[PDB]
């Protein structure tokens, strides 16, 4: 139900000439959390008597379940790719972290 | 479920055990800006006045 | 009793006494006011100063979270002529399971 | 000061932690879901005697950073700093004031970040 | 800078005669956090010139500082014990965790 990743910013190069004191600078940081919520499932029961009186189909059902889970895997990854485009980066990490890219190609008259 | 309402949630703790209380896994995966490499080393003549003037 | 079986002297130290099966150890570190260096959370109110007898478990009633243990360090200052000695320690104490503690307020 | 409720302080801190575990996970592109969660939490807080908050419809600029940081601050200050066993096991005037100021900062961040 | 102790409740016990179904019960849990905030220190500067013309006192001063730190250690532990006297317990851990106990006595010192 959680997973943490830390972030970091950059520094600014400054100039001293002959006898001036160096001026220190800070480096801000942040984090991000990924939370697991739900569990996917497929449950197909088979009665004893029907299994005793018909050839086994369990391999094809297993393949079908794998296909459905693969489709959902891909679709979830793409949903998260296309929902992160409106991510406005926090100001305190501006140079090391830019905002997401969303481009409107409004010339798709099919 | 048959036990619904009587489940003990290992870390979801509260009066109704409906409060998210978990330990953030941190694998020391810290990320920052992307590194840039200077290119004008070969694009300009290099001279040294180190410890001379 | 017999602290020493010779001459004439009475040797007693104000150590613990087993009263009700519980050793009543003495302590000289009870606080008075709110000038504790770990301030803003260990300030002792006027009522809190009258708590002069506490009973607890010695295993499950307290915890001492330490990030830097005791450390005495000598570093030579060059700009200022000084073999300055630092001695620092960072920690925090918290009361796990307060239900196991039994203070006794004394109302004069 | 505004947190003297015996067993409702646990509920208050729990709700604060719940928001700070559902909204910061969705800090990647705030949307209507996070806004709905924030509105529900603030209506709950108004029902508990914690100032008042306008509903709000959108977002603007990079105040979302301060909003998320105040989410985390409210979470850490509620559970394990004031309510749970910390430097002060009970909630006194000082800890209650600190938590109230944390909620006020969160409310100000929400108002400055929401349309 | 934080350390966590996880609390947890207890459960009751029942009795089943011959065919009576068994009834499950839940148990509630919480968390605790101890946050390290400030630092204790003591600094003793000794000039070079005074160091040159005197036997070292650095060893005795170290022991003195250790003694004062031990005193503050005990005092802080006692303050924490005293301040938690009125700690009420949450209703979902009540059988396991109870309220902190206060006892009052009146004594004429003089």
């Amino acid at each position: 139900n959680t997973y943490r990743i830390d972030r970091l910013n950059t520094s600014s190069v400054k100039g001293r000439t002959s006898g001036v004191a160096l001026e220190p600078t800070p480096v801000r940081n942040d984090k991000m959390l990924i939370v697991v919520d739900t569990v996917l499932y497929i449950r197909n029961p088979i009665d004893y008597q029907d299994d005793w009186t018909a050839p086994d189909f369990l391999t094809e059902m297993g393949q079908n379940n794998g296909s459905e889970f693969a489709e959902v895997f891909d679709q979830a990854h793409l949903i998260q790719l296309i929902k992160g485009r409106s991510w406005v980066a926090p100001a305190h990490l501006k140079p090391a972290f830019s905002d997401g890219i969303e481009i409107e190609a409004t010339i798709d008259s099919d | 479920t048959d036990y619904a309402g009587n489940l003990t949630r290992p870390h979801w703790g509260g009066a109704a055990s409906d409060v998210d209380i978990h330990l953030e896994v941190y694998q020391n995966e810290v990320d920052t800006r992307f590194q840039y490499q200077a290119m004008f080393l070969g694009l300009s003549s290099q001279r040294s006045v180190a410890d001379r003037s | 009793k017999d602290w020493g079986d010779a001459n004439a002297n009475g040797y007693k130290e104000r150590r613990a006494v087993l009263m009700n099966g519980i050793p009543v150890v003495e302590c000289t570190e009870f606080p008075d006011a709110g000038t504790h260096p770990l301030g803003s959370a260990y300030t002792v109110t006027a009522d809190d100063a009258k708590c002069r007898m506490v009973t607890f478990s010695k295993s499950r009633t307290l915890v001492t979270v330490e990030a830097k243990p005791f450390t005495s360090r000598i570093w030579d200052d060059e700009q200022n002529f000084a073999n300055v000695l630092d001695c620092y320690a960072m920690y925090q104490v918290g009361e796990r399971r307060p239900d196991t503690a039994a203070v006794v307020k004394f109302n004069e | 000061a505004a947190k003297a409720k015996d067993k409702q302080y646990e509920i208050v801190g729990k709700a604060q932690n719940l928001l700070k575990q559902v909204q910061p996970l969705y800090n990647v592109g705030f949307s209507t879901t996070a806004l709905d969660l924030l509105n529900a939490y603030f209506t709950y807080m108004q029902a508990q005697g914690f100032a008042t908050t306008r509903a709000g419809t959108g977002f603007v600029s990079d105040g979302a950073k301060l909003a998320r940081l105040d989410n985390m601050l409210d979470q850490v200050s509620k559970t394990g700093y004031v309510v749970l066993t910390g430097t002060g096991a009970p909630i006194g005037e000082t800890s209650g004031t600190a938590f109230d100021t944390s909620f006020t900062a969160l409310r100000a961040a929400f108002l400055a970040a929401t349309t």
